[PDB]
């Protein structure tokens, strides 16, 4: 409940995998042919596999065809047979792809080797996006990646952000648990965990570890910042010392310097910049000059 | 009869759509346009005359 | 009831089929066949089999043909003889399906040789998609895949997520339902079952594992975010800290900034964003910010 | 609550990463390729490296 919502297990990772595919079915809103070769190529080279040999040279003009890119997350520990879901992202100049059907399209990572086969029906919402959509259990794993899990007698436990404090904390809570030597802490984001050898003893270990309990200890003070969507977030340890703000169009409820206390709880920290009457757009040139100033004491981030 | 005899090495991703590649692509290209018969016989210097294309005085 | 609801047996895989065919008795609803040759090159294969050798170079313009693309999904143990359904999607210029007939298809893997073969009427349902139907049943199965089923001792049941700790109580489940050495966990994914020989023991075994009922234990907390549909999702373990939000166009019910109270119940998390009052769209951005602060605990996934 | 808000230890520090890349999907909002080469020639190196050779 809190191991796992904190840390993550050494050779445990996500993957990413891509490809190429085209949607069929679309009432006529397909990209122009004329003005994408690929399509046409790519929909030869199919015909020509099927074992339909078009002659080359003559136009063509489809409206229910559109090429689309697929993304996939390929899961830790996969095996074949089993089933994740797909994105089905629009190239070209598609209009929509409502009610479209994915054909076959092999998905490669990297290493240009494929992992796995995508062929579904695509969900669109219906304002909404109408070149993107989900195929839920859309593609079928086909190759498994082999681990290094199950060998050796250490097991690394990565944290989430660094702290030296939290792994401390973490490496403490194991220790009583489990034994004295049971972990140790490398580095602010890495805990080393002594366990027996064999999967099925690593893998109990790690069942009896992740669904832990341990207090969260309070972190750094720390205000963020978001122009591109107009928001202001602060945290629970943002502290403030006495200053004098100045704005344009801004007044005490008469003159134009509104003085602001030092505050410690945050709940003071809100009711003195409540007492500005200030907008968010405002307000961020007034922390960003606050924190020039020195007044303010988190640190500022512009996300 | 006439032989047309091609080796080379060529990078696969240079491969067009149609499934064809231009020479000038290939890496290593060895081509060789021979012939046999009497019309190659006639176009063979003879014996006499190459001894004194390689070692006259001048 | 629970074990068939979270685990797959290994060597149990749906598999993809595709093949291209023809569309006939519509109402005028073709695809322009001077802009689609392969439409009539097809026809004319077609009429060439049958026995009909029309000339070449004559121009035809038909109406109530149209070129399409069938997808199935071939089902594990198919015997030749059973009955799946299929997809039809159109491809080209076509208008409708409606009150279509599929003429004859082969339906082909992969591996380039056929395994069904598919002929039926197209049920469209006629706002709804037109180019877009399905056949039930429309398609008989006729090539039949070797499987490994039945030989060996061993068996992996493969879980649809990874969690050690889920892997665990579903070993340990088997374990106090059969015996001792009946099930052994090997990674978060993956439980291997030892069965007799015989398909009648292994068939026997897996009938009497698969309705087995298992608690769930509490997983990782997790709030998703589908901006093209605009949905937010959030989960039960999905707690909050206190912190302090500034949102344009938004106030106290009278300041800028307002105050969320740290929140451990999925109820007060709820009560605590809709005292708010934001949009769904404004929330995502909000959420985001919350996340990028620290303020909000669970992982956030954007699909 | 006060060191870890005043002072920085000596060799924990972050770093900048920079990538280019391409975001497809939009709804008829892309850039013009007529005057952008770059998006053209990258896709044709992306459809290369998987198999379609343009």
């Amino acid at each position: 409940e809190r191991i796992r919502d904190l840390t993550s297990v050494q050779g445990v990772r996500e993957n990413s995998l891509i490809g190429y595919g085209l949607v069929v079915g679309l009432d006529g809103t397909g990209d122009q042919t004329t003005q994408t070769p690929f399509t046409t190529q790519t929909l030869n080279n199919m015909l020509s596999q099927l074992g339909i040999t078009v002659p080359t040279g003559t136009n063509m003009q489809l409206k229910n065809v559109a090429a689309v890119m697929v993304t996939a997350s390929y899961p830790p520990f996969a095996r074949q047979g089993q089933t994740i879901d797909v994105v089905v992202s629009s190239m070209g100049n598609a209009k929509s792809l409502r009610g479209g059907t994915l054909l076959m399209t092999p998905l490669k990572g990297v290493d240009s080797q494929v992992y796995a086969l995508a062929q579904g029906n695509i969900l669109v919402g219906g304002v909404n996006q109408l070149n993107g959509g989900r195929i839920t259990n859309g593609a079928i794993i086909e190759r498994e990646l082999p681990t290094q899990f199950g060998a050796g007698n250490t097991i690394n436990l990565q944290l989430n952000d660094e702290d030296f404090t939290m792994a401390q904390q973490i490496t403490d809570a194991i220790n009583r648990a489990r034994g004295y030597g049971s972990a140790t802490a490398l580095d602010a984001r890495t805990v080393q965990v002594r366990v027996p050898s064999g999967n099925s003893s690593q893998v109990r270990f790690l069942a009896d570890i992740q669904n832990m309990e341990v207090n969260v200890t309070p972190q750094d003070a720390k205000v963020v910042i978001n122009s591109r969507t107009g928001s202001v977030v602060m945290n629970r340890e943002v502290t403030l010392d006495s200053c004098a703000v100045a704005q344009g169009n801004l007044s005490v409820t008469g003159g134009s310097l509104q003085s602001v206390r030092s505050s410690a709880n945050l709940n003071s920290v809100v009711r003195a910049l409540n007492a500005l009457g200030a907008t968010p757009m405002d307000l961020m040139s007034i922390l960003q000059s606050m924190q020039s100033a020195g007044c303010l004491r988190a640190k500022l981030e512009i996300i | 009869t006439e032989f047309i005899r091609f080796s080379g090495v060529v990078n696969p991703r240079t491969i067009s759509g149609s499934n064809s590649v231009p020479s000038t692509q290939v890496a290593d290209a060895r081509i060789e346009y021979v012939g046999n018969g009497y019309i190659n016989e006639a176009q063979n210097m003879g014996w006499l005359q190459r001894f004194f294309l390689n070692l006259s005085p001048m």
